[PDB]
């Protein structure tokens, strides 16, 4: 674990919210204002990171996974998921996220309602 | 391109070796893990000497040949043999050199320290490889389903494996094993076919009994019930033909072939079945994280794709487990490629790009270095 | 020096698999040095395997072989099979012929020619192509082996060259006036050594089908006269009717060199 990818550095840094959209075997941040839209055919992480009381802070990673998608995306989500995890020392919980089935927590992010949207990025393949 | 297009990735089956490029749907190449040795001093007409043969012209000429395998159960058993297995994959199957090529590998769960510095010894020294790594047949097929989360059941020719994993991470101290899959059924499938009535003594009957296997057989859910089925005559009956105009009717033995993978004293062994190994496999994991498990049950392998298998599992394990929990059993229909499948993905993303354990890491600190 | 080329009809593992028959294959295999077997369907080379299990069992080295692919346009292939003694010759090149493959394909199952090495005769290198006609074009596969040997000058420039096998070339595959356009039977070069009058069936019928010819002054004089005929196996070991046609329907004909 010596990753020196662009976008791990600047995550988990401080408290917010983190986006990144698969694109093709690659992370690439989504814009700040684009936030709560989600291609139905496509694949996305997120990266929840909270303020704690100890000064320390916590994560949650969470990937919506879309609907109309391919498998190299899908499957790509939980990997740099993983990877990301193991880059916090192994400190945050994962969270596995279908379109329209999801969690308790990860509807609560979104403060302007969460939008689905077609179509999406090409696969990889 | 210098590793995007360029890089490999590699099953290593039992019965049959996957084999292809990083971001191809479908391996390229796909043949038995067999190594012919010639009985007999001879040639081919057209060729000249052969020291030994690989793949399919193994197989196709296995009369004259004595047959070695080398992954006995998973895991890899003669060096030597399995050495031209992957001399045979990247120069007459894939047709590449493998000294500018990366070279993904995988290894069954429970693969010794040894086993993985071993191979790693190989490629690097004897093939030159310019990079490799060694990942894990079960994991791939998690991430191939698309997640992180949940017991896999990898089911090939060799054995069975159900392999709890919990945020990436499998659980080595909750895997189980049992020895019986592909080979095992069709060697099964042979005898209640010929104590049928039937007969299958030439090349032609014993190699398409497995051909009939994978076709016409089918994992019938409740199987006391099923002979009732059976036996009232009905239309569960069907038909083939060898290669020669001779035609046979298939029974009982259609579906009490699968049923061995959930009765293991139909061949006389006194173990548990997949249903029972399944529920074990969760009981050896901690009680924070068995809901998971349940719910994310994965399938994988080739001894797998025996229709009404989901069924089968989701009453059995449902039965056995709380009544309050939530089961669901998942099975893509390219399980029998979901390892090769999720390797493929895992070489081509620009963060495997710094995984890969190069020569580099490896002229200072040996074999040991791939070891984690 | 003893040949002999040998139409086993249906050559396949159910054959083989009877200990009753094969005591008698292997036996008249033992006859000859070099043998040439023909309608090998075997598709794993199981027959094949077990045919020389039997013949090696005590010495490893007493047969070695020479097998080809399975040939055949006609959607139901067969191999050419040599058997020959490592101590009394030895081969030196072997090749498949290939006639094109498209339409233009002369043969059904295209001849696999062997080059020799007879130390203990007058000819010291000499070729071998084997033929198992298709009773259709048996005039025209059999014409076609002029080109055969005419490409085996452009080879290894070697004019003495044994051309045998179950040629079909008799009775009503092959009537008198279909001689003519032989290329094969006309031209003086060559030697027809089983005759016409030569009965190479098991069956009560007369035709000479299997056949030895033989091209190049020293390969004709190396063959010892009155050797060259086929081999009633049926009336040699007293077998009955059925006990001999249950082996094949044809005769080996052999030839004897020096
Ligand atoms: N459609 C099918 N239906 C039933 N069985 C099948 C099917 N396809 C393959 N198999 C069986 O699965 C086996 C091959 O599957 P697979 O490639 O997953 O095994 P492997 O990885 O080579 O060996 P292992 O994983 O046990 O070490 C064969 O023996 C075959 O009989
Ligand atoms: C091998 O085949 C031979 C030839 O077909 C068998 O001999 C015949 O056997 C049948 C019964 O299977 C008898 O009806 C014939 O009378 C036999 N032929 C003759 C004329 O002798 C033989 O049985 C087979 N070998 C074995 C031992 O199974
Ligand atoms: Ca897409
Ligand atoms: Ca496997």
């Amino acid at each position: 674990m010596v990753v020196e990818h662009p976008e791990f550095l600047k995550a988990g840094k401080e408290p917010g919210l983190q986006i990144w959209r698969v694109e093709k075997f690659d992370l690439v941040p989504v814009p700040t204002n684009l936030y709560g839209d989600f291609f139905t055919g496509d694949a996305y992480v997120i990266l929840k990171t909270v303020q704690l009381r100890n000064g320390n802070l916590q994560y949650d990673l969470h990937y919506w996974l879309g609907n109309e998608c391919s498998q190299d995306e899908s499957g790509a989500a939980a990997i740099f998921t993983v990877q990301l995890d193991d880059y916090l020392n192994g400190r945050a919980v994962q969270h596995r996220e279908v379109q329209g089935f999801e969690s308790a927590t990860f509807l609560g992010y979104f403060k302007s309602g969460l939008k689905y949207k077609k179509g999406g990025v090409a696969s990889g393949f | 391109d210098e590793d995007e297009t360029t890089a490999l990735v590699c099953d290593n089956g039992s019965g049959l070796v996957k084999a292809g490029f990083a971001g191809d749907d479908a391996p390229r190449a796909v043949f038995p893990s067999i190594v012919g040795r010639p009985r007999h001093q001879g040639v081919m007409v057209g060729m000249g000497q052969k020291d030994s043969y690989v793949g399919d012209e193994a197989q196709s000429k296995r009369g004259i040949l004595t047959l070695k395998y080398p992954i006995e159960h998973g895991i890899i058993t003669n060096w030597d043999d399995m050495e031209k297995i992957w001399h045979h994959t990247f120069y007459n199957e894939l047709r590449v050199a493998p000294e500018e090529h990366p070279t993904l590998l995988t290894e069954a769960p429970l693969n010794p320290k040894a086993n993985r510095e071993k191979m790693t010894q190989i490629m690097f020294e004897t093939f030159n490889v310019p990079a490799m790594y060694v990942a894990i047949q079960a994991v791939l097929s998690l991430y191939a389903s698309g997640r992180t989360t949940g017991i896999v059941l990898d089911s090939g020719d060799g054995v069975t494996h159900n392999v709890p994993i919990y945020e990436g991470y499998a659980l080595p101290h909750a895997i189980m094993r049992l020895d019986l899959a592909g080979r095992d059924l069709t060697d099964y499938l042979m005898k209640i076919l010929t104590e049928r009535g039937y007969s299958f003594v030439t090349t032609a009957e014993r190699e398409i009994v497995r051909d009939i296997k994978e076709k016409l057989c089918y994992v019938a859910l409740d199987f006391e019930n099923e002979m009732a089925t059976a036996a009232s005559s009905s239309s569960l009956e069907k038909s083939y033909e060898l290669p020669d105009g001779q035609v046979i009717t298939i029974g009982n033995e259609r579906f009490r072939c699968p049923e061995t993978l959930f009765q293991p004293s139909f061949i006389g062994m006194e173990s548990a079945g997949i249903h029972e190994t399944t529920y074990n496999s969760i009981m050896k994991c901690d009680i924070d994280i068995r809901k998971d498990l349940y719910a994310n049950n994965v399938m994988s392998g080739g001894t797998t794709m025996y229709p009404g298998i989901a069924d089968r599992m989701q009453k059995e394990i449902t039965a056995l487990a709380p009544s309050t929990m939530k089961i669901k059993i998942i099975a893509p229909p390219e399980r029998k490629y979901s390892v090769w499948i999720g390797g493929s993905i895992l070489a081509s993303l620009s963060t495997f790009q710094q995984m890969w354990i190069t020569k580099q890491e490896y002229d200072e600190a040996g074999p040991s270095i791939v070891h984690r | 020096l003893k040949i002999a080329a040998f139409n086993i009809r249906t050559f396949g593992e159910t054959k083989m698999s009877n200990a009753t028959l094969a005591s008698y294959i292997v036996r008249i295999v033992r006859r000859y040095d070099i043998v040439l077997i023909q309608e090998v369907r075997d598709s794993h080379l199981v027959a094949v395997g077990k045919l020389l299990d039997y013949l090696n069992q005590d010495d490893p080295n007493t047969y070695h072989y020479v097998v080809s692919e399975p040939l055949g346009r006609n959607s139901y292939k067969e191999r050419y099979l040599f058997l020959f003694r490592p101590n009394k010759v030895s081969v030196l090149d072997t090749y498949q012929y290939d006639d094109g493959c498209c339409g233009n394909d002369s043969f059904s199952r295209e001849p696999a020619v062997v080059k020799f090495s007879s130390h203990s005769t007058k000819v010291k290198e000499f070729a071998i192509v084997a033929l198992h006609s298709a009773p259709s074009d048996a005039v025209a596969e059999i014409n076609s082996l002029y080109d055969v040997y005419l490409d085996v000058q452009q080879k290894w420039h070697l004019n003495d060259v044994m051309l045998m096998g179950d040629f079909n070339a008799d009775c009503s595959y092959v009537t008198s006036s279909q001689w003519s356009s032989i290329r094969l039977r006309t031209s003086s070069t060559f030697q027809w050594l089983i005759p016409d009058s030569a009965d190479t069936t098991a069956t009560s019928t007369n035709c000479a089908y299997d056949r030895i010819v033989v091209a190049g002054s020293l390969l004709q004089s190396s063959v010892v006269p009155g050797s060259a005929a086929p081999f009633d196996f049926q009336a040699a070991y007293g077998l009955s009717n059925e006990m001999a046609l249950a082996i094949s329907d044809h005769y080996p004909v052999e030839v004897t060199l020096t």
